[PDB]
Parts: structure tokens; C-alpha cells; sequence
């Protein structure tokens, strides 16, 4: 099992990401996948699931209507379409299936 | 979520299993689920049997989704098959959300659905390792500590000798009292902890320590009794007979083929040695009479039984006992249960610490 997390960046609040994770070395077309979310000095946060034909999507209330999981089952891809960005959001975004993460990607918003 | 909410979320029917409530799809079907941390898998039934009253229906469910395969888990004394799916579950007492979780829904099996039992599926709380068909079929703890955004530790109660309770996140304060002793996890499948020692009546069975983790020792609670290797279970025997102020027990009471009747204080403790986290001490769990003759004249029956595989702490022992599964911290926690008293008396004790200066460094075979 692999995932690789990119996308994330530097922006300015009211920006926009879009987070990916390539995995391998299992079926992914069949596998629940999950962002996480964690920023130094706070607890882990979960931000959205998609079933492993990306018809069911959960959220969390933090990032509903701003945040659009999604995947590419023929690509072995998961994305994270991140908008309306706040400094809150900040946080290593991360992926994670079967009690595997991926090392994740930073996302930091700041007006500075 | 909330601990204290937990307390109480599982019933038990009287040496049955302990099975907690579940809400599963859209609109939601409550299932019984037996609590299970010797396997892996999120498994109910999906079509009528004749030993249960209701089953998920999948075709009910607008979120349910099917993984397009099946899957066959074959047990010693049974087996079932079932469609491997994926749906919303929710569990009341504990929580106020859904989580999108596995969920096999059996539809053939053989000995699994027994009479006058009250569970119609089982929650398997072990590691991935066991789950099946492979171990990327993400287990139902893995799916609920990330989702739910709960530590990776859960923890259990059983109340039936004196229901229980199925801490999902965490440790619940007054679900114990003393001290909570640890034992390291050896190897992340089942539970699997390093068994240094037994004493029957504070008389130690002088058998090599690996005797006791030949297969392996389990914390199981899927499992109804102590379950001991053959001569682990033999040497056992002996030393309860001999400690036993009682003229005789029957071969047919240790095999579990006759019941001890009568119209306490005649029976030995039973302890097993644990080793700690620092591995020059250990700790001792220790069962009365009261949990290991079960009731059934008042007439009992043996509760521990021969093993041809693993030694397994079941619930013979789990009933004396709240025990941690912490997973985070690579160990299982113990604190003796205050629900574990009859007539007055605690029938359970844990105590040390002790030395481990006359055991091996590794009393599981290497
Ligand atoms: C006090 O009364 C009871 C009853 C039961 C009970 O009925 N347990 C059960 C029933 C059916 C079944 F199929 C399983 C499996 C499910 F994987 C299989 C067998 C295995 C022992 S195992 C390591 O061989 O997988 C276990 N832990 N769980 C368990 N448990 C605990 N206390």
C-alpha cells in the first residue's frame, strides 16, 4: 500500500486548492478513502469520506459547502477541491484507508 | 463522542455474548451486534434464518453500495458467506453521527446463528490483519477512529456474572476502580499478549512459559471461556482437583460432558501472570470459583476448556475484568470490574507488581 498526497500550497484567505493522493498497491476502486486533517498543537480532525464508487460523500460541518470530495477510480486518484480557504484550514491534509495514511501535504492560509 | 453515554450500550443474554445496538442505512435497521475483538469484519445477517428475528435488508437501504464480491470467513466449528457492501451506520448510545463503514451481509452459513441467541451479526474489533478477504478491507474501528475523530483505544466491560459496556474512543473513570495494569501487545492480529504464568491456588504449574503462548495467548471476546493448550489445560486440572477441598470431580465435569450440582471456599483462585510494560515485572489477573464453575440443585458447569490451537482469554475471564484495547499504545490495559461481585464478594482481583527474574525474555516461541 502507497498514498501520496500534493496540491497543497500557500494562499490567501478566500483561496483555493486542490489536494490529490495517488495510491497503489491495492484495489483502490474498491476502497473507502478519507482526507484528515491535522495542524501542530491541535487534535486530528476529519474532514470528508468517499465510498469506493465516489456516489456516497460525507463531510464535516468545518468544511460543508466549501470542500468537494472526489475520485478518479481509472486513475487510482483521490481529490480534494478546497475552497473558500480561512487561516483556521490550515493543517497537513492527509489520506488515509485500511489504518494507512499517506504523509500528506501542508495547506496554509494566511493574509501575510 | 461521549463516554458516559456508553455505559450500558451492551446487553448480554446469560452466557450468551455481549452484543451492542446498531443502526445501520437509509432509513436506519437496528441490529444486535455481537462484540467481538478475535476478528475483524462488520458481518450481519442479510436474509431470514430460522435462530434470528430480523436481518438487514439491503434493498431497504438508499445508501447501501455493493462492492460487486463476496466473501467466505470459515471458523473451526463453522462459516458464512456474505456480499461485501458499504453503508451509513450510526450507534446510539455513544455517538450522534453516521459513519460510512464495511459491511459484509451474510446470505448462507453453517453453526454460526445458534438457538435462543439475541445477536443477528458480530463486530469484529481486531486488527486489519485478520479482516477478510484481505486486510485493505478497512476494518469497522479503523473507518469509526478516523471518522469519528476518537483515539485509537476502545475499551470493555462485561457484567453478566454478577450487560456491559463498549467504550468506543476511550476509558470510562467509573467503570473501574485501582489501578489499570498494562501488558504490551506482541503481535497486532488478535490481541495477542505474553502469558508468563498460571497459579492455581497460589501453586504455580511448573510448565515451560511457552507452553502457554505455543500458538498464541488472546484477549478474545468472541470467544465464551478460558480456552487452554491440552496440556497447559491438563496441568490445570490437576492442580484444581488437588486444591479442591471436595471429595471428587468427575472426568465428564472437566470435559464439559457432566454438571457439578449441589442443593465456594472449597475451590482455588486461578491467576494469570502478565508481563508489563517494563518486562523485569509482572502482574497477575485473578479469577474466583464464582467465574470459572458456571452456574447452568443449582448445577455448573467447567469454564475453561482444552484448546488445540491458541490460549484464549475469553469471556470466562473478561467478565472479571475492564479491559483497555489500546491500540494507540501498543498494549491492553486491566482494572478488576466493581460490576464483578455475587453475594457480596468481588470474584475477580488484580494485583503487583511482581518479578520476572525467573522467566525467559520471551516466553512466546521464536
Ligand atoms: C458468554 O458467551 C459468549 C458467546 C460468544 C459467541 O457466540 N461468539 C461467537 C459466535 C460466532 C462466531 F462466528 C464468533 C467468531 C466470529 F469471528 C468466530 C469464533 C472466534 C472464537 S475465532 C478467534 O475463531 O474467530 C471468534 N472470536 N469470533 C464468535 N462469545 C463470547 N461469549
Amino acid at each position: 500500500v502507497q498514498l501520496q498526497e500534493s496540491g497543497g500550497g500557500l494562499v490567501q484567505p478566500g483561496g483555493s486548492l486542490r489536494l490529490s493522493c495517488a495510491a497503489s498497491g491495492f484495489t483502490f476502486s474498491s476502497a473507502i478513502m478519507t482526507w484528515v486533517r491535522q495542524a501542530p498543537g491541535k487534535g486530528r480532525e476529519w474532514v470528508s469520506t468517499i465510498g469506493s464508487d465516489g456516489s456516497i460523500t460525507t463531510y464535516a460541518d468545518s468544511v460543508k459547502g466549501r470542500f468537494t470530495i472526489s475520485r478518479d477510480n481509472a486513475r487510482n486518484t483521490l481529490y480534494l477541491q478546497m475552497n473558500s480557504l480561512k487561516p483556521e484550514d490550515t493543517a497537513v491534509y492527509y489520506c488515509t484507508s485500511a489504518g494507512r495514511r499517506g504523509p500528506g501535504t501542508q495547506v496554509t492560509v494566511s493574509s501575510h | 463522542a461521549n463516554f458516559l453515554a456508553m455505559v450500558d450500550n451492551l446487553q448480554g443474554d446469560s452466557g450468551r455474548g455481549y452484543y451492542l445496538e446498531m443502526l445501520i442505512g437509509t432509513p436506519p435497521q437496528k441490529l444486535q451486534i455481537l462484540v467481538d475483538t478475535g476478528s475483524s469484519n462488520f458481518a450481519v445477517a442479510g436474509t431470514p434464518h430460522s435462530y434470528i428475528d430480523t436481518y438487514f435488508d439491503t434493498e431497504r437501504s438508499s445508501t447501501y453500495r455493493s462492492k460487486g464480491f463476496d466473501v467466505t470467513v470459515k471458523y473451526t466449528q463453522g462459516s458464512w458467506t456474505g456480499f461485501v457492501g458499504e453503508d451509513l451506520v450510526t450507534i446510539p448510545k455513544g455517538f450522534n453521527t453516521s459513519f460510512l463503514v464495511n459491511i459484509a451481509t451474510i446470505f448462507e452459513s453453517e453453526n454460526f446463528f445458534l438457538p435462543g441467541i439475541k445477536w443477528n451479526g458480530i463486530l469484529g474489533l481486531a486488527y486489519a490483519t485478520l479482516a477478510k478477504p484481505s486486510s485493505s478491507l478497512e476494518t469497522f474501528f479503523d473507518s469509526l477512529v478516523t471518522q469519528a475523530n476518537i483515539p485509537n483505544v476502545f475499551s470493555m466491560q462485561m457484567c453478566g456474572a454478577g450487560g456491559g459496556s463498549l467504550v468506543l474512543g476511550g476509558i470510562e473513570p467509573s467503570l473501574y476502580k485501582g489501578d489499570i495494569w498494562y501488558t504490551p501487545i506482541k503481535e497486532e492480529w488478535y490481541y495477542q499478549i505474553e502469558i508468563l504464568k498460571l497459579e492455581i491456588g497460589g501453586q504455580s504449574l511448573n510448565l515451560d512459559c511457552r507452553e502457554y503462548n505455543a500458538d498464541k495467548a488472546i484477549v478474545d471476546s468472541g470467544t465464551t471461556l478460558l480456552r487452554l493448550p491440552q496440556k497447559v489445560f491438563d496441568a490445570v486440572v490437576e492442580a484444581v482437583a488437588r486444591a479442591s477441598l471436595i471429595p471428587e470431580f468427575s472426568d465428564g465435569f472437566w470435559t464439559g460432558s457432566q454438571l457439578a450440582c449441589w442443593t465456594w471456599s472449597y475451590f482455588p483462585k486461578i491467576s494469570i501472570y502478565l508481563r508489563d510494560e517494563n518486562s523485569s515485572r509482572s502482574f497477575r489477573i485473578t479469577i474466583l470459583p464464582q467465574l470459572y464453575i458456571q452456574p447452568m440443585y443449582e448445577c455448573y458447569r467447567f469454564g475453561i476448556s482444552p484448546s488445540t490451537n491458541a490460549l484464549v482469554i475469553g469471556a470466562t475471564v473478561m467478565e472479571g475484568f475492564y479491559v483497555i484495547f489500546d491500540r494507540a499504545q501498543k498494549r491492553v490495559g486491566f482494572a478488576a470490574s466493581p460490576c464483578a461481585e455475587i453475594a457480596g464478594a468481588a470474584v475477580s482481583e488484580i494485583s503487583g507488581p511482581f518479578s520476572t527474574e525467573d522467566v525467559a525474555s520471551n516466553c512466546v516461541p521464536a
